[PDB]
């Protein structure tokens, strides 16, 4: 059940991709820890809730 | 990969192109970029958004409450032998406000409990090693009226025993809400005052306030029998919310919080005087 | 098809034969029906004794009388047939016997009566007594044989401690052990309620911690009959109807034979 | 030496937990288990067997053989209501000591569908026709007939078949209920009415009772394992 | 095991 | 995949099929469910009854039982210098009352151990830390008459040495019963009375009772020999039964418990006062 | 002779299957911790004891 | 037993820290998800959405809705600024309570560029040129439109397209800025003129606001999380 | 060098075989924890040490 | 597989062959078994001497 | 450093248990075995044995 | 190992 | 391994 991931590694040693692993020791999805490998989103249902959304070289008003 | 977008070589433009020209009217932010109104160069972007993640930014475990218990003989009068916490997040202000940048949130928690002793008075001998029982008392359970009462015995209520001076206990609780996500702010009331009514208190309700325990009480105590000395602790509760999703975004908190509903009281004036010309 | 019926039963066992023509379906506890001890479940190792038709036949208890003020009568099994004909005598020669029962509650009386008997049988049925003192009922009074004992309405205890009555003070409303009657319902019964059936008809497997053991120190299954509603009939006060309890021995076997256990029963 | 770094949480006891540990009677000859009639897998099991309600609490009544008796009559008033009862399963006097109450004390929150059984217990001859009924919650809890007729409800006509069933159906705001009163959770009234009226004829007895069933639709579900305040000791 |  | 059955959509029905109607004198309870009686859409259930399985609403350790001992100067009169325990689960209520929903069950058991010290008096000195010696006694073995006596040699009796500050002790124990099944209750007597016993004194049984040890004792003691000030100790045993399977269900204990059997004494009216027309 | 298996993952983190790992250490199944896993059964031989069970939409009563 | 060697920071207790516990509160059972609209996963989402700048804070402006307002009229001083704000989102006491400016005082370094969108709240029969401006930091924050005019700079023509916006390019020396205020870190100046004027027909208003907004580019980012001083807890 | 065995399972939950998994650490045997799968011999060497070995049902002295 | 023999099923004899009668003199202890003086029934034995190892 | 949990039952001594522990004479040369006659290899064995009985325990 |  |  070893789970096999990769780091992203900022400073470097003088020594390439390297690795961490990851075993869950419970059966409740509760106890275990953060992945913190999140997936990102777009900010338009924010920025733009527009019904005609409009390309910004174009005239917002028309 | 997870880096930012990179910057597009732009040149002179002149036509009928205008995406400096907008109306805000519509409900919508301008989508610009540098390079939509001055010439910009082309950079490699390799900076990422990782750390402003919502997990990210709640990763952190915060402290919540203080409860203080202490241990000594029990006397004929009010004392502290055990004590009461109502679960929450609303005791304290930091956590509160990050929570609160949100409507509706989805989450297991992460408990932390930090324990501290001391003694109280200069001299009367000393104490052997505390353990103590941190109960958890889910709405429904009988609550304890003494330190060492039949409620203690925790047969299905979860406990944790903790030995002074070891490691902080710490244990992990699933989303245990009565809906899909814990609502941060709940625009209602749990009872509403109907016509026929007897009194009016019969249909009275706190404004905000969804159920009367939330999600019951942790009730703390040293399990061991009193020394000829006293002995104060104090359990510190740190929480930290893991697995967590957010929706609904809203405006932080500008004015200092006044209870667990939405009210202020004073304070009301958050901004510094600067002049309009002024840098 | 032809024309059969749920309220209408016959009950074949050995010599003996039953009929009801106002029944209420019939119960087999826990879906079980009775069995003799598979060879990969048996413990005491010498060839057993099987009567079959001799103790696996129907024996009719002495009957009891309900009244308005009845408030509700206990058996308890083995110890009801101690005393019925060759089952009672194959119980006390061996050390050892398992058997399961067909259990048969009876009381008729008329479209114009009204009541409604709870049958209820009850695996390990140990009753609460008389005393301050705990666990102090006499063998002699835990086992009335045939006769039964009786519910009452209320915990009266004997006081008499000098010279101790050793009894059951059984309570209806708490089932006699310190439970609600209400809840007696998960146990397997049936009601008979005058203006639907005559009669109520449950099949008992032997339960029991062990595969055998002994009859004469333990009783496995107790029948509680309790008034559910009280009897009443048209505007007579002093209504009484009879109560016929008749119980059949079934896939009885006996192990460790010697000579005869005579209990002293005063 | 594997080189270890030791996490909060270390030499805590947790009562919920779920580890291994030391055996103190090794290599023990265990006793073969045989097959037992009347096996439960599930708690939820117990609280699907009808059980019988303690309907009548009032102080005469209660805590004897009676609180389990509701009288009709033939002379009642049919204005008013036969039994008028909250549905809160847990917390409820009339529902709480049940076999169904009793399991959901153990617990913090339930879920699902209902179901109340009806027993009439008077004579063969006697007649009638009875309205029973369940009005979700935030109204004005049913005093008449009129005003219960408008929720959910059965028309229960007396007869050869003893008993009628009134299901309770799983209608709620939240996902799960709290077994403790609160009226953020709450679930309803239930209430039981004459729709026309008992009738018997002459040389028959004018009055008689009615026993109550209830036991959970198989979508019920229960969650958080608490204790209860359905038992205690002193010191 | 699950090597992402 | 564990869900409750989904419901169905049902709509209006006007037919010769009455589930509405049925007989309780059968003994069976009426499978109903909502469309059955009212018009239902279809719901996509994801509920599921995970938590109220056998080994879940028993995974949970209990306290059973109390014990006080003392280490002190041997003096001549009846002191606590060791106790002993019997093995049960009847000394305490609320475990009892969870395994009483049964008439016979079959587990293994987890026994955890919370050790607790104080110092009995004002001031003499203080106390190096203890070592606790919890031995069992099977029924049979010589019990112990002296807190140092040979039967602490425990050569084939287990025992557990406990260290006082170190996480609680923990020691797991096999089905050990003469039974396929323990009973719960045993409607019998371990003697039956003969006509031709001498006194009637040799067929006398306990109501209830089977073997009169049951499954032996738990003998505790302080291993350390007295300081010159008192220590007054209590070992709490935590019981949880794991593995489990239960047969035959019972009614609740509805009345407070009077002793090992099913005997009760008073407070024997648990029901509320509540009108019968009143919400 | 390490048993892999999967979670019910309740609350999910913003990043599919989850698993457990679990080792029994001891040669005495009683040391073993509990499974969880657990099999569900018919209430039927306590709701519906019946030598004839009959189906609801039928007269209960024949 | 497993030879063992227990490392330093063993038993230690880091808040930052990520790791597995017991849970609490085993097998039970959870309320599922619903879709519910709004989601966010990333807190520089919100730091991308307009929100409206507390551009006036004067004496008696500040704390009060004209805060938000600023005055164009057809009669002003054309050789004044109009405004004059520093670039420091998170400390500058205009900007720090903007949502940018909240969610940049959660971390402790920022990186990426700005835009400002302003609105011309006065009536359709007014018209007029604004020149906006920004001045990388390193020389004498502008005072004239003459030195504004040198810098990066948007020259807003007033008309049916009620808003314009200048972008803030990031032009930096350092990779990250802080988000306290630091003249080794600094981002330079905004400044904003009169570029012809307001003019207006007669019978209408000769004065009007203008409300100014600010939002991050999608090159934003921040790192380095932080406790905020815009909020406290008395004793 | 993991070495995996059965459990002779008493008591079972309501969820087959189960197995335990052993390592030896240590090079010197003595170290070895105690495998507890025994064998069992024959009583005939202490209960019939016979030059002429009789079958039960025939005369022992003949 | 460690249980003890199973019981078998025995039943009535007449014959010649007398396990009963021995000679505890030859030093050996008789190897009888419930089967060899009384009816037995078959009994699946699972009980083991797990236990009683050295 | 490999991040581990402290269990119940840490640091006890069970007399009933069955652990792995350091060998305080390594490399040792080992007596080898020889087939001594009489071995056993269950207690059973002994209670298979025939023995004599105190049949009478008058004063 | 052994993946259930 | 070895598995027995
Ligand atoms: C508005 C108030 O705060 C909240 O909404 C909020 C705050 C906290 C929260 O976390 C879950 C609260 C219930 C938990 C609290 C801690 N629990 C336990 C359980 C056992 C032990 C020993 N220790 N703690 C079990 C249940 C969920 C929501
Ligand atoms: C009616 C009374 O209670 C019970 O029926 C009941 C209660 C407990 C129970 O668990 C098994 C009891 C015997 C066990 C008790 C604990 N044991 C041990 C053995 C060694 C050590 C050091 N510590 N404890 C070994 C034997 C089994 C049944
Ligand atoms: C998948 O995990 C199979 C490989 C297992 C490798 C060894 C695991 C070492 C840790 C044991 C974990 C037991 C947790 C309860
Ligand atoms: C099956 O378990 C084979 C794989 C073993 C993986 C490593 C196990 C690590 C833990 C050692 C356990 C020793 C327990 C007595
Ligand atoms: C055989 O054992 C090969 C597999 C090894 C699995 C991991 C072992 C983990 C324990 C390390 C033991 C070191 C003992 C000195």
């Amino acid at each position: 059940g070893a789970q096999v991931s990769s780091q992203k590694v900022g400073a470097h040693e003088n020594s390439s991709t390297i690795n961490y692993t990851t075993i869950n020791y419970y059966k409740d999805s509760a106890s275990n820890a953060a992945s913190k490998q999140d997936y990102s989103q777009d900010p338009s249902k924010f920025t733009e809730p527009l019904k005609d959304v409009l390309i910004k070289t174009a005239p917002a008003l028309n | 990969q997870d880096s930012l977008p990179d910057t597009k070589a732009s040149g002179p433009a002149h036509s009928k192109e205008v995406p400096a020209l907008t109306a805000v009217e519509t409900g919508a932010t301008n989508p610009l970029a540098p390079s939509d109104t001055v010439q910009t160069r082309h950079v490699v972007q390799r900076r990422s958004r990782s750390e402003s993640t919502i997990e990210s930014f709640f990763a952190r475990g915060a402290c919540v409450a203080i409860i203080e218990v202490d241990n000594e003989q029990p006397t004929t009068r009010a004392q502290k032998l055990f004590a009461m916490w109502r679960i929450t997040y609303k005791d304290t202000v930091q956590l509160r406000r990050k929570l609160e940048f949100f409507t509706y949130s989805r989450f297991d928690m992460e408990f932390t409990f930090v324990v501290t002793a001391n003694f109280t008075n200069a001299n009367n001998g000393h104490a052997l090693n505390q353990v103590y029982q941190i109960m958890y008392i889910p709405p429904g359970a009988p609550t304890p009226k003494s330190w060492d009462d039949y409620t203690w015995q925790t047969s299905s209520n979860p406990s944790i025993f903790y030995t002074y001076g070891a490691a902080p206990a710490r244990i992990s609780v699933p989303y245990v809400g009565l809906a899909n996500a814990y609502s941060h702010f709940y625009d209602g009331f749990a009872k509403v005052p109907l016509k026929t009514d007897a009194n009016d208190q019969i249909g009275d309700s706190l404004y905000s306030a969804m159920t009367v325990d939330d999600f019951g009480v942790l009730a703390v105590r040293v399990v061991n029998d009193h020394n000829p000395t006293k002995v104060t602790s104090k359990v510190r509760i740190y929480m930290k919310p893991k697995h967590v999703r957010v929706w609904c975004p809203r405006p932080p908190r500008a004015v200092p919080y006044y209870g667990p509903g939405v009210d202020y009281r004073n304070n009301l004036d958050p901004l510094s005087e600067k002049g309009l010309t002024t840098y | 098809a032809c024309g059969y019926s749920d309220r209408v039963l016959q009950l074949t066992l050995g010599n003996s034969t039953i009929t009801t023509q106002e029944a209420a379906n019939s119960v087999v506890a826990y879906g079980r029906w009775p069995e003799f001890i598979r060879d990969d479940e048996a413990n005491p190792v010498d060839q057993p004794t099987e009567p079959d038709v001799a103790t696996c036949r129907f024996y009719t208890l002495d009957t009891v009388m309900w009244g308005k003020e009845s408030k509700g009568w206990w058996w308890k099994l083995p110890d009801a047939l101690r005393d019925m004909g060759l089952f009672g005598q194959n119980m006390y020669y061996h050390y050892l016997g398992r058997s399961g029962y067909t259990v048969h509650v009876q009381c008729n009386a008329s479209k114009f009566h009204q009541g409604a008997l709870g049958v209820f049988a009850i695996p390990e049925y140990c009753l609460a007594g008389d005393s301050d003192k705990q666990r102090y009922t006499s063998y002699a009074n835990a086992n009335p044989g045939e006769r039964g004992g009786k519910f009452y309405s209320q915990f009266n205890k004997d006081n008499a401690v000098t010279s101790p009555k050793r009894e059951f003070c059984p309570v209806d409303y708490l089932l006699g052990c310190g439970v609600l009657l209400g809840n007696a319902f998960v146990y397997p019964h049936q009601i008979i309620n005058l203006r639907t059936n005559n009669s109520a008809t449950i099949v008992l497997p032997y339960v029991n911690a062990l595969a055998i053991d002994s009859m004469v120190k333990h009783n496995n299954w107790g029948i509680a009959i309790l008034p559910l509603s009280p009897l009443d009939f048209a505007q007579d006060s002093s209504v009484e109807i009879p109560i016929t309890v008749t119980i059949a021995p079934m896939c009885s076997e006996f192990n460790g034979l010697r000579n005869v256990t005579a209990p002293k029963f005063q | 030496g594997l080189p270890v770094l030791n996490t909060p949480g270390s030499n805590q006891y947790l009562t919920s937990d779920n580890h291994q540990s030391p055996c103190a009677i090794p290599e023990f000859d265990v006793t073969p288990p045989i097959d037992i009639p009347g096996e439960v897998k599930n708690m939820m099991e117990l609280a699907e067997i009808d059980t019988m309600i303690p309907l009548n609490l009032e102080s005469t009544k209660r805590n004897t053989m009676d609180m389990y008796r509701v009288t009709l009559s033939d002379s009642a008033d049919l204005s008013q209501p036969i039994l008028c009862l909250s549905l809160s399963p847990a917390f409820d006097p009339r529902l709480s000591h049940t076999m169904l109450g009793e399991v959901l004390n153990y617990y913090t929150h339930w879920a699902g569908s209902l179901k109340f059984t009806f027993l009439f217990c008077g004579s063969m001859m006697a007649t009638g026709k009875i309205l029973v009924a369940y009005a979700p919650p935030g109204a004005q809890p049913p005093t008449s007939r009129k005003e219960a007729m408008l929720g959910t409800h059965v028309i229960w006509d007396l007869g050869l078949q003893s008993s009628c069933t009134m299901v309770v159906p799983w209608i709620s705001n939240v996902t799960y209920r709290q077994t403790t009163q609160d009226s953020f959770t709450e679930g309803g009234y239930i209430s039981m009415f004459y729709q026309t009226r008992i009738v018997v004829p002459l040389s028959t007895p004018k009055s008689m009772s009615m026993l109550g069933f209830v036991s959970a639709c198989n979508d019920f579900s229960v969650r958080l394992l608490r204790d209860t305040t359905h038992i205690s000791q002193s010191a | 095991i699950s090597e992402v």
